[PDB]
């Protein structure tokens, strides 16, 4: 088991969108008091992960990454490969050099 | 027309404004509490009951917050309590030993305190059928109910009638030191020498051993299997074991212990006529085999069955053969014709599972399970078991051979393991079959499907030139009836006698008595030779000694039958029912996974109904499947009596 990996399986609210909750504040599923330990209705939000060789495909430690793009009043900053064609001389032809 | 809720704060304000208030307008005050609604020409007051301060932290969240934490640590530690099971399985070792003895210690102790942690979440306030009955199961404390000694001594109790069986052995009288264990030393002399003087004496000496020294601790065993079950709200242990059955608050499918017991003396009330037939037809072979040993009319012996317990009549299929000059039906010789393997016979029960639609499964079962013995260097065990170690993982364990008893054995197994991942969806509490009876069933369904001649002529396992004649088809249904229906009387008679057992209707001086009065007037088995109540020949089972419910087994052959004929119904099969086929069917594996799929969460009765239509269980795909058998054995019973006689004995 990976147990290296943990998960918020509880929380107070849902998450705002882009927004990262890392409190390790333990989980109150009832009316008693937590008072920083588990227990009768309190348990840790931030269950571990288990990850072994033999698990389940949709059980295995899959590594996702999101890329967002953001676009605001700042100048744009990551653009794409702009691929160049090559070079032609003394032909009359429809040229682009940097827009 | 459309209307909303009006608030006040006083009913002052309330009775002053009522005029403006439109038919249809809720009228609600802070001060009382009381709410009303607008009607033609006055208020009417609204029924509300007491005011309940504002529990926001009901039962119910924090029994779904703590089996949902229960759920996640749980799966961890019984996936790697079956790690180290099936690490011990496949290679039995001094560590490997100690394995079990940690993780299963660790898994018990784990398992009472979210059974303890449970106590205190009372099923009465709880609406969710999935949380109530998962949190029953938690809350199934079994034999830590009772005191800490109760449990104690019935655990030692347990555990020294289980090693009793194990080491049951008996020696010759001429050779003490020549001793034969049960299994397979007294099984494999039994079921292939048909002398009655060696089959008798080691059913006597056997009873004589183990019976003997069983019988005060099968009586302490059940007294306390009554006390803890008394604690746990049953009449006995048998309603106990009964109460997986039962149905509670689901309506239109509610099942009751007592019902079930109902429904299976009615079951086997209408089997009687083709047991009987069966069973006279197997006493008019007897005689011809031999005939100064059993009487035309008296019951058969004991012995003489091919299991000392009367269980399977298989072993005397050869000795009751329909006709012994026909060849048998078996295309083991064409595998290794074909040169195939364990690998090839799993590789191909995996084909058949995909011919019948349902979807491939994944390969790290075929990397992870061993379809042959690991050589000597590590010792493994053979028999043949479904590995549900979670997380996605799948195993079995299974010494397969180049053989058709393995190939259907391995399709048996792989139809376990294709149900346990079918219900991947429920929770680890939720896992499981519907019954006891449901998971054997599933296995044994397909597997006959690919023991048909059908199947084996289109994979290329018997030659398509094969002749399908009446002779060898009522061979096969009389295997089938002696291997399946002949088991029926024993299974239903034991679970019955073990139930009144429990329930001590029959007093203990008795018990033995009455099992052989029902071996004789029920079963039609009479013992060879008589005995005393010191004798407890029914605990001499297995699984009575090792505390399994043994209705398991003529529950599933219902079952199995009623899959089997739902099967060919959606199948549209057309003949005989013992030659029906689903491989090449995808709207049948579609129909079965409408139910795979499904678990343990929904009651077992309309599972059974979604298979085949019925929410009770019926014997109906038993006469289909056995109909040329039952007018064959109903022809050849001009000889045959049908039935038997209590009177006659062996010894007398």
């Amino acid at each position: 088991g990976n147990y290296n990996y943990l998960y918020r399986l509880f929380r107070k609210s849902n998450l705002k969108p882009f927004e990262r909750d890392i409190s390790t504040e333990i989980y109150q599923a009832g009316s008693t008091p937590c008072n920083g330990v588990e227990g009768f209705n309190c348990y840790f939000p931030l269950q571990s992960y288990g990850f072994q060789p033999t698990n389940g495909v949709g059980y295995q430690p899959y590594r996702v990454v999101v890329l967002s793009f953001e676009l605001l009043h700042a100048p744009a900053t990551v653009c794409g490969p702009k691929k160049s064609t090559n070079l032609v001389k003394n032909k009359c032809v429809n040229f682009n050099f940097n827009g | 027309g459309s209307s909303g809720v009006r608030l006040w704060a006083t009913r002052q304000a309330m009775l002053g404004q009522v005029h403006e208030v439109p038919e249809g307008w809720l009228i609600f005050v802070a001060e009382q509490e009381e709410l009303y609604v607008r009607v033609q020409n006055g208020f009417r007051k609204v029924q509300l009951e007491a005011r309940t301060p504002l529990p926001r932290s009901t039962i119910e969240e924090q029994a779904k917050t703590f089996l949902d934490k229960f759920n996640h640590e749980a799966e961890d530690l019984f996936y790697q309590s079956s790690l180290a099971s099936w690490n011990y399985n496949t290679n039995i070792t001094e560590e490997n030993v100690q394995n079990m003895n940690n993780a299963g210690d660790k898994w018990s102790a784990f398992l009472k305190e979210q059974s303890t942690l449970a106590q205190m979440y009372p099923l009465q306030e709880i609406q969710n059928l999935t949380v109530k009955l998962q949190l029953q199961a938690l809350q199934q404390n079994g034999s830590s109910v009772l005191s800490e000694d109760k449990s104690k001594r019935l655990n030692t109790i347990l555990n020294t009638m289980s090693t009793i069986y194990s080491t049951g052995k008996v020696c010759n009288p001429d050779n003490p030191q020549e001793c034969l264990l049960l299994e397979p030393g007294l099984n494999e002399i039994m079921a292939n020498s048909l002398d009655y003087n060696e089959r008798l004496w080691a059913w006597e000496s056997w009873r004589s051993e183990v019976g003997k020294q069983l019988r005060p601790l099968y009586e302490e065993y059940v007294v306390l299997k009554n006390e803890m079950a008394r604690a746990n709200h049953y009449e006995d242990y048998g309603d106990y074991w009964r109460g997986d059955y039962e149905v509670n608050g689901v309506d239109g499918y509610d099942y009751s212990r007592g019902q079930l017991i109902e429904d299976v003396e009615h079951t086997f009330e209408e089997i009687k006529p083709l047991y009987e037939h069966l069973h006279a037809y197997v006493r008019a072979k007897l005689m011809n085999a031999y005939p100064s040993y059993i009487s035309p009319i008296g019951c058969l012996p004991a012995h003489l069955l091919g299991d000392m317990w009367g269980r399977f009549w298989t072993n005397l299929y050869s000795l009751t053969v329909p006709f012994g000059q026909k060849p048998n039906i078996d295309v083991t010789d064409a595998m290794v014709d074909q040169a195939w393997d364990a690998q090839r016979i799993f590789k191909e029960a995996e084909k058949f599972f995909v011919s019948v639609g349902l979807p491939n499964m994944t390969q790290g079962f075929w990397e992870n399970s061993m379809l042959t013995d690991p050589g000597n260097v590590q010792k493994a065990v053979c028999h043949p078991t479904a590995w549900d170690l979670g997380k996605g993982d799948f195993r079995i364990l299974m010494c397969t051979k180049v053989t058709m008893d393995d190939f259907l054995t391995a399709h048996h197994e792989m139809g376990h393991i294709q149900y346990d991942m079918a219900y991947a969806a429920q929770p680890f509490l939720l896992r499981n079959g519907a019954n006891e009876g449901f998971h054997e069933a599933v296995g044994e369904i397909m597997s006959l499907s690919a023991a048909t001649p059908k199947h084996l002529k289109s994979i290329g396992l018997l030659s398509p030139d094969f002749q399908e004649d009446n002779e060898t088809e009522i061979n096969f249904l009389l295997k089938q009836a002696l291997t399946i229906v002949g088991t029926l009387p024993f299974t239903y008679m034991l679970e019955k006698w073990r139930w009144m057992v429990f329930k001590g209707e029959i007093p203990k001086d008795q018990w033995m008595k009455k099992w052989w009065e029902m071996k004789r007037e029920i079963v039609g088995v009479v013992e060879p030779v008589p005995h005393d109540e010191t004798y407890c020949d029914p605990a001499s089972l297995f699984h009575v000694s090792n505390d399994y419910s043994f209705i398991r087994y003529y529950t599933r052959t219902l079952y199995q039958f009623q899959f089997q004929e739902a099967l060919c119904q959606a199948a549209k099969h057309e003949g005989p029912l013992h030659k029906c086929d689903i491989s090449n069917s995808t709207e049948a594996g579609q129909k079965l996974f409408n139910m795979l799929r499904l678990g343990k969460s929904e009651p077992w009765t309309l599972a059974l109904e979604n298979v085949v239509g019925a929410k009770n269980m019926n014997v109906r795909p038993l006469l289909n499947y056995f109909e040329p058998l039952f007018t064959w054995l109903k022809d050849q019973n001009k000889n045959s009596f049908v039935g038997w006689s209590t009177d006659w004995s062996p010894y007398a």
